């Protein structure tokens, strides 16, 4: 939905298919698994090759903490009431990864 | 200097001769200093805009600010 | 195909029929055959009247 004008908005001719692929090309993929819900966010990163290129880059324990919203107590991540850190869940990679 | 004939948006002198380089969103010369630095040089041509058939121009086609899921070695013209 | 101002050639109305008849009226047919293939053309001649 998008809102021209006239301050109503339209969904027509506005596909979501022709914007699937270019997230895909540059964005890393953050899934969380919690026991009620799952949640799936994709956050874009820093190509180092090409030196044209202007991408504030981030760390996975940043990125981790600015996806989802999630509170620094004490240095920790807290979601939820849940903690959340390197030592407190189990990590899952691909083996390229 | 800038006699472009077509409206391809950039030198017809840096065309025709050494190459060229998109820097900052604008055409700059070839330096032979820029290797090291990341930068490439690109060779195109001034008498027609699109130079390969592409549905994209040189100017768009040099900076990449047309498909993000383009690969990259089908930046050069 | 033809191409409009934004340097994009487009391909939706226009018809090759609407042209046919026209050049069948104004020209001359001259058909080559070798051995491998055929070639066959139209060229414009002048109504001397």
């Amino acid at each position: 939905g998008t809102k021209n004008s006239s301050g109503q908005i339209v969904t027509e001719g506005n596909s979501w298919s022709d914007y699937i692929s270019q997230i895909d090309s540059i964005s890393a993929s953050i899934i969380l698994d919690t026991e009620n819900e799952s949640y799936e966010r994709r956050v874009t990163a820093k190509n180092l090759q090409d030196p044209e290129d202007k991408t504030p880059e981030l760390t996975i324990g940043e990125a981790i903490e600015k996806a989802f919203g999630a509170t620094k107590k004490d240095g920790l991540l807290y979601f939820n009431d849940i903690p959340i850190d390197e030592s407190c869940v189990e990590l899952i990679f691909d083996d390229n990864t | 200097d800038e006699d472009l004939d077509t409206d391809n948006d950039n030198i017809p002198d840096s065309y025709e001769r050494n190459g060229y380089t998109i820097k900052d969103l604008i055409a700059v010369k070839w330096e032979d200093s820029f290797a090291e630095q990341g930068y490439k040089k690109y060779v195109s041509n001034y008498l027609e805009s699109n130079t390969a058939g592409d549905p994209y121009t040189d100017y768009e086609k040099a900076s990449g600010s047309f498909d993000k899921a383009i690969k990259t070695e089908a930046r050069d013209p």
